[PDB]
This record gives C-alpha cells, structure tokens and sequence, in this order.
RNA sequence: GGAUUUUUGGAGCAGGGAGAUGGAAUAGGAGCUUGCUCCGUCCACUCCACGCAUCGACCUGGUAUUGCAGUACCUCCAGGAACGGUGC
C-alpha cells in the first residue's frame, strides 16, 4: 500500500456517539498536523472505523507510525494508509545533494520516482536496478536520503538510498 | 401618497424601531429601500426580557417591523412634500 | 409567471395530506390547480383518538398544505 | 379611480382624520389602543400620526412568585409616531377632539 | 437608489436571528429580491448544530448584523 | 425572473439534501424536482422531524409556503457559485 | 509574454498565450543535445544524459 | 515572533472537521499567547500547535472559545483566570507538554464547562495516582486522554484524598 | 383531472350542504349551503351554523359572508 | 406591485385541582412598625390524572459486527427517564 494523505483507522469502539469520536479523532490528529478532513460513519459497513486526510503526507504518515496501535476508548485502533485517494485532497490538488538510490525496480516508471521524492521539496532532476536522485537543497537531499533508508516501496525487494561519492 | 419615498427620505436621523416580537432597535437609520429595508449603523437592541446590546450594523426587514419612533424635531411637514 | 406545481406523477394516487393543526388526510388526488388545492376523492381524516372519519370527496387548500406524501411507488 | 375609492369608499374614513384634523384610535394586535390625529396615510394603511397616546395592560410575569399577586394597566405619549398597516387592527372614529 | 445595502455584506460572515429565536451564523454568498440567504458553513446557536450549507428563507428572517472578518 | 439561490437549489437536485419546515419537519433524500416557488419533491424520502418521529416514505412533496429552510452539501459552494 | 516581434500584431489574452506557448522554445536548440554515454559498461548504455553520467561517475 | 494583531489578522481562518470557526495559528513559535483582542471572539477553535508557550495565561474575555489546541509545546503552568477569561472552554488538547507536577492541575479545576482534556505525553500522567488525582480534582471532565470517566474511577478518585 | 373551481361550481349548483374548516382553528367549524363564490374563494352561506366540536353546541347565524383566507378544508355532508 | 409559496403578518393570551406544606435576606396592602390575620405573582416535594401516548438524541450493564468511505440517524436486550416537539 502506497503512503497518501489519509490515515484510515479501524477496530475502534463503535458504543461512543459519531460526533464525540470524529472530535476525539481530530483531538488526536491535530497534534500531528493539521487535519483537512475526518471521515467517520456508524453503518453496518463502516461500523467502528473512520479517517482523517491531512494536508501533508508527512503528518500522516508521522500520525500512523505514532499511533500505530494506541488505546482509543478502551479498544487498540489499528492505523494504516488509505486504499484510493481522498475526494477534498483531489478537489484541493486539482551528506551531498545527489543521492544514489539502489535495488530499483524496473517497472516502477519515472512518475512512481517523482511521486516517491515528493515527499523532499522540489529537486533538480532525476536519473534512471540502480538510481541517481540529485536535490537543489542540501538538507533536503539528506532528508531524503534519511527517510528512504529502507522505505515500503514495492515490498518484494528492498530500496536503499545512500549518498554520493566525489 | 407613498410612504416608501417618505420614509427613504429620513436617512441620517435616529430613530427608533419596534418589532412584532417585543425587541426595540433604536440606531441612526443609514439605508431605506423600496421593500422597507433598515440598514442602520451603531444600533442598540433591546428584546424582551432581555439585556441591551450595541451593534455596529443592523439591517431589519420591513414585514418584521410593528413600530416606529421618530424625534419630535423632525420636518414631517416638509418631507412630505413630493 | 404562474407556474403549476408538478402534481402530474401523483394523479389517480393514494396520498396522506397534512394540515395545519395537525391535521391528517389520506385519499386519491383528482385534479390538480395553480392554487395548491387539491381535491381528494373518497378521503378519509384522522381523528385526535386515532379513528378514521371518511368525509367523502373534500377540498384542500393551499394555504394550510404542509405535506403530502405518497404512500403508492410511482 | 384611485382617489374616488380613497375619498368614498373606507379610506374616507381616514381621509376625514387629516382633513378636518380629528383624533382617531387604533387598537394593535400587541393589545395596545392609540388614540392620536392622522397626519399621513397611504393605499397600505401606512399611518404616520403625531401627538399619540398608548394604553395597553401588562402582568408581573413572575415578578415576584408566590401565588397572589395581580396585573395591571400603563399608559404613555408619543410626540410623532409611525405605524405600518400590517399591525393595524381596529381603527375607529370618535368625536374626541372636541 | 445604489442598492449597495446587501452587496456590501457579500461574501462575509454575519448572524441572522429567525422568528422562533434561533440564530445562524453563515458566510452570506448570494441574495434575491425574497431575501433568499445562503449561509455556507452557518453554525446554529439558540448550544452549537452541525449544519454546513443552509439556504434559509426570507420569511424566517428578523434581523442580520456583522459577526466578523471574512475567511 | 430567476434568483441565484433559486438558481442553486435547481442546480442541486438528485444529491442527499434536506428542508425544513416551519413545523420543524425534515424531509430529507434525494431532491427529484425542485421548481422555482421552493416545492421539493422528493423520492424514497425520510421524516426526521423537531418531534422527532423519523420515518421512512416512497415519495414526499413539501411546499414553499411552509418552508423554513433548506440544508444543503458544499459540493455547489465552489463553482459556478462565487461572484 | 516577452516581448517578441512575432506578437506585435497580436491583440489578445488567450492567443497572446498561445503565441507565448507555441512560440516558445522548441525542439530547435534543445539542451545542448545532451550524450553522455558514461563508461559505467563500456559496450552498451549511452541514454544517460549530461546530469545522469555526471551522477553515475561522481559517487 | 510574538504573537500580535497584524499575525493575528494574516492568520488563515476556516472551518473545522468539527463545523467550527478555526483560525490556524499554527508555525509561529510565539512564546507568549497574547494580543487576543483582535478576533473579538469569532472563533470557535483556536489552533496553536506546535508553539514555544511557557505558560497559558494572559488570554481576554471570549466567550466564543470552545476548543484549545496546545499540542507541541512548552506549557508547564496553568494561569489561574481561566475560568474568567473562558467560561465557556470544554475542549483542552494539552498533550506534549512541559507539565511535571500535578499541582499545575489545580487552576484547571476553575473551568466547570471543561469535559475534554488531553495530558498525554507528559512527565506528570508518569506520576503515582495522576489519573485519579485528575479526576478527583476536575469532576466535570468526561473524556480524560481520550478515556472515557466510569464510575469505578470516580468511586476510587472519591476515596482516597478525601 | 377534477379542478377544485369546477368542484365548487358543482357544489353550488347542486346546493348541498357543506362544513367549512377554519385554518388553526380546529374547536369552530362552519356548515351550510354555498350559493356562490368568486375568485378570492368567497362562500356565500345561507342560513349557515357555527359548530362548535369542544361544546357540542350550534348557533345559527343566518347569511354568512365567509372569506377564503380562513377556510382550509371544505367537505360535503349529507345533512 | 395589501387576495393562497416569501414584504403590509392568523396573531394574541393562559399553563389542571387540593393539602393545619415551606420561603420574599434588601421589595405588597389593610387591621395606620415590630408579632399575628386575610387576600389577586414562583420554585421543591407529596396525592389525584409520575398530565397522557409517540419517536429522536442520551446513561449504565451484557452482547454482535474487524468491515476502505464520503453520511438526516444506525446492532440487539433490560432499567431509568435530565432534553426536544407532535395531538388531546
């Protein structure tokens, strides 16, 4: 599953009120970000579960690692990322600094590679099993290489990130 | 013979106005319309069995109002000339 | 100007009319006005007790129609 | 037309209030009685008057509580006044300024 | 005459009182000559109701005044 | 002839919408017809009202003339509704 | 839009656009024809450009 | 950066997921809430998250305010003119705070309209009792760091101390 | 389709009795014979009675010049 | 451009009855202070007719659902009824 801007979390207690739940839930998220939107329903096909999409997708996924398993009214919710995408995200959408990325997989294209270093600030270009990622910034670039040591991308192999050499 | 043009014509004055529902707005009446529309600035409202409160802008439709209370210094004489 | 209102999918229909003070109708609508009067055909009112009174064919007004829901699929 | 059914038919009625400057009450839907002259008036019983007098009744409403107490009647004057037709009730003529 | 008494309010967030003594507090987008008001995201005050867009009619309608800045 | 909040509550017809009435009943479904004098007719409505006696119908015709107002969703908020 | 001699005659928004876009730098004069062609193989691989083989030597 | 009426004036303005008026007055780093006065109470929410605050205090009179985000921050003191600044505050995210003692709880008992208070992630829920302590000194907080307040929890808060 | 105003003429022609329900008014009722309407729906009523349902009383009035604003509902007896 | 869906309004008014029941710190009159007696204004409890029946929101316990969505509202059982409105 590919990270987004809504966390969805489930296996919640479904006895409390869906007004109480929805603000005890932007209680909780808003210590990570600031949350756009929180979606909550009590239906017999969304019973116990909600979500919230943030404006970052750093803030979520910081809001899924840290409360990953966290006691909410006496039942452990379990967070994870969102099958498709929010509709008010789509609304509203619509150390060196080159880093060498290797164990690529060959049927990612050069827009699963944008989409995956967007998550750093804007960069210079980008070059394509093995990678060169080279950033305008340099903290950025290390932020970068930072957060892709060992990221969830394509879980059949394993991507690693390393800064350039002179 | 229209009351409208009369009483569009007593802008800049302070007035007073009571409604069907008890609540008495008295302010300086700033806008009339065709429809009895009383834009007023710097209105005081008081409703029934109620504390007084000051507004900036108020702005009371002309079905709402029951009442109205004008100074005794007002030319109704000559605002009635057409 | 003077638009009907679309009463044209509920003619020949069972419909329960609501009126002001809380008054309830049920009956078949045979006609249609500008007016909002509706005349229902063999209607029958609720009382305060709960027993149905059959008033016949009766005239309701514009004025006090609050609701009118149709209780057949159309 | 307009002017012969305001000075022959129910409109008369105020027209003699200007006119001839006599006093008239008009009971309002608020249970309040005016009594003053007809200094302007309109097709909507648009009535602009001067010199108006209010008397009405009000109740404690629960003023102080404990199941004896009884309401009462008021009264005040207005120097000029503004009523709209809408709230107007009643209105009657009564040889009054004499 | 200039008619700017509504158009000056447009697009700002004010309270209208209703008949029943509710009020509701609404960015004013749109008017019409029934004084047709549509308040987005109007908040409903009497304790607080979740009620979002709500096109209130002009027959409801006592008074209006100013709540605050727009956002 | 036509008013924009006339405008907006045509150009809202089909979605989950509710009216409330001057009674305080809340027809709320889908906005079938809508027609210029505020006479909303709904299919597959539902009664949720100030009484509070929710129900469920086929079809529910509710008037102007009681109407006290109408709650909307922002979908129609964006465009072409800022002037 | 720059001010180019092409658009004098123009005198408009959304062609003035047009021109702007259409007009704009084009294939003709490209980024130096960038070919690199790094010694990372020897015998094949020569699609890296002036930034890629850059990258693949540098580290 | 300190907070006064012209950040408080660019500041962003929105609605909530809650349908509320929150202002977003949020990557700031004021050290002191203050200069208040300039929203003259129309918000319903106010967002301060992630902030330098040392103490929450120095607030006017709003009687609007119903919800106050104080996560991330340096709070480790309660002002004691809590309850006459807002009378009308039931929600307190405090989570992430330099609270330490419990004895900075004491000015929160003054806000009987607060039902919703968050005190994770602090040194002082690591106290002995801290749960208890708060439910004993605040009975009109329902939702304790999103907790749910029985009636075993206020039986033991009413027990001992007493 | 059945208009109310041809529904109307037929009841006046017919000069059946009918009971006339006064709107928020349900304790007082009228009754008697329309011989002739207008526009406004203005019921001519001959020798009409008031009922009163809370009293279970009639008063008779005579000729009653009843107007269509008040009336809500309208049904026809056979008394 | 005051005759049914918007602006010349169908709005106004009052909360059942009883009991040697209880209180007006500073605010009733009369028998011309204080003490007592009488009479046209509330709240708390008790009795008859918990004013009545309805549904929604809500609290305790038990219990079922582990489900990827853009929402009047959402499992069921039992007790209590602080709230809302509908008809008498």
């Amino acid at each position: 599953i590919r990270p987004n801007h809504t966390i969805y979390i489930n296996n919640m207690n479904d006895k409390i009120k869906k007004e109480e739940l929805k603000r005890s839930l932007y209680a909780l998220f808003s210590q990570f970000g600031h949350v756009v939107d929180i979606v909550a329903l009590k239906t017999m096909k969304m019973r116990g579960q909600a979500f919230v999409i943030f404006k970052e997708l750093g803030s979520s996924t910081n809001a899924l690692r840290q409360l990953q398993g966290f006691p909410f009214y006496g039942k452990p919710m379990r967070i994870q990322y969102a099958k498709t995408d929010s509709d008010i995200i789509s609304k509203m959408r619509g150390p060196n600094y080159i880093l060498f990325l290797n164990n690529l997989p060959e049927e990612t294209n050069e827009m699963m590679l944008s989409m995956l270093f967007n998550q750093f600030p804007g960069f210079k270009e980008v070059r394509l099993d093995i990678a060169f990622v080279e950033f305008e910034n340099d903290g950025q670039a290390g932020a970068a290489r930072d957060a892709l040591q060992g990221f969830k991308i394509t879980p059949s192999h394993a991507m690693k990130i390393t800064y350039a050499k002179k | 013979m229209k009351l409208v043009r009369f009483l569009m014509k007593l802008s800049h004055e302070t007035v007073t106005i009571e409604l069907k529902n008890g609540t008495q707005v008295h302010g300086t009446i700033t806008g009339v319309d065709v429809s009895m529309n009383t834009h007023l600035k710097a209105v005081k409202m008081t409703l029934k069995n109620r504390e007084p409160v000051q507004l900036e802008t108020l702005s009371i439709r002309g079905n709402n109002i029951r009442y109205f209370i004008l100074p005794d210094s007002l030319p109704l004489d000559t605002l009635l000339v057409d | 100007k003077a638009h009907p209102p679309e009463l044209k999918k509920f003619m020949d229909k069972k419909l329960s009319l609501k009126l002001n003070g809380g008054r309830h109708v049920q009956g078949i609508l045979r006609g249609f006005d500008p007016f909002m009067n509706l005349v229902i055909d063999e209607c029958v009112e609720m009382a305060t007790s709960g027993q149905q009174n059959n008033i016949g064919m009766v005239v309701i007004r514009g004025n006090s129609i609050i609701m009118l829901e149709a209780l057949e699929r159309v | 037309r307009e002017e012969e059914e305001f000075n022959t038919g129910p409109l008369s009625v105020l027209t003699q209030s200007v006119k001839n400057n006599t006093q008239v009450l008009i009971n309002c839907r608020n249970n309040k009685k005016l009594l003053g002259r007809v200094k302007a008036f309109d097709r909507h019983c648009n009535m602009v008057l001067e010199n108006v007098k209010e008397m009405w009744t009000e109740v404690p409403k629960s003023g102080k509580g404990k199941k004896k107490s009884k309401p009462v009647n008021k009264d005040r004057y207005i120097s000029k006044m503004f009523l709209r037709g809408d709230s107007v009730i009643v209105v009657l003529r009564n040889p009054l300024i004499a | 005459g200039k008619s700017s008494k509504m158009l000056q309010h447009i697009d700002y967030r004010m309270r209208c009182i209703l008949q029943d003594g509710r009020i509701f507090i609404g960015t004013f987008k749109a008017f019409d000559k029934h004084m047709n008001l549509i308040l987005c995201d109007c908040d409903e005050f009497r304790e607080k109701r979740v009620l979002g867009l709500v096109l209130l009619r002009g027959e409801n309608l006592v008074s209006m005044t100013v709540e605050g800045p727009p956002p | 002839s036509i008013g924009v909040p006339i405008k907006v509550l045509h150009e809202a017809e089909g979605h989950i919408v509710t009216c409330e009435t001057n009674t305080g009943e809340v027809y709320r479904g889908k906005l079938i017809e809508a027609e210029d004098n505020m006479n909303c007719q709904m299919s597959n409505i539902t009664v949720t009202y100030r009484d509070g006696r929710v129900a469920q119908l086929e079809q529910v015709y509710i008037r102007g003339s009681k109407i006290r107002f109408l709650i909307l969703p922002d979908m129609l908020k964006n465009a072409p509704m800022l002037k | 839009i720059p001010n180019t001699a092409h658009f004098a005659n123009v005198t408009q928004i959304e062609d003035a656009v047009s021109l702007w876009a259409k007009l704009k730098l084009q294939k003709a004069s490209e980024r130096w024809q960038p070919d690199t062609e790094e010694e990372y193989e020897d015998s094949s691989g020569n699609v890296v450009n002036k930034k890629t083989y850059e990258d693949l030597k540098r580290q | 950066v300190k907070l006064t009426a012209e950040l408080i004036e660019q500041a962003a303005q929105y609605t909530n997921a809650v349908r509320d008026r929150e202002l977003d007055l949020r990557g700031y780093k004021i050290p002191v809430i203050e200069n208040l006065g300039a929203t003259l109470d129309q918000f319903d929410a106010i967002d301060f998250s992630d902030n330098e605050i040392r103490k929450l205090d120095g607030f006017p009179l709003l009687r609007r305010l119903k919800t106050l985000l104080v996560n991330n921050n340096r709070i480790c003191r309660i002002g004691e003119g809590l309850d006459q600044a807002l009378p009308c505050l039931t929600e307190l995210i405090l989570t992430n705070n330099s609270l330490v003692e419990l004895g900075d709880l004491d000015p929160l008992a003054s806000l009987k309209s607060l039902t919703y208070l968050s005190i994770l992630r602090n040194p002082v829920t690591n106290k002995k009792h801290y749960r208890l302590y708060v439910i004993y000194k605040v009975p009109q907080v329902r939702v304790l760091d999103f907790q749910k307040v029985k009636l075993k929890e206020r039986q033991e808060a009413e027990k001992m101390f007493k | 389709m059945v208009q109310p105003i041809n529904l109307i003429f037929r009841y006046l022609q017919n000069r059946s009795r009918i009971q006339v329900w006064l709107y928020e008014q349900v304790n007082m009722r009228i009754e008697g014979c329309i011989i002739g309407f207008d526009e406004y729906m203005n019921l001519v009523l001959d020798d009409a009675e008031e009922i009163h349902s809370k009293t279970k009383s009639r008063k008779q009035l005579g000729r009653i010049m009843l107007k269509g604003d008040n009336i809500t509902l309208l049904q026809s007896v056979s008394n």
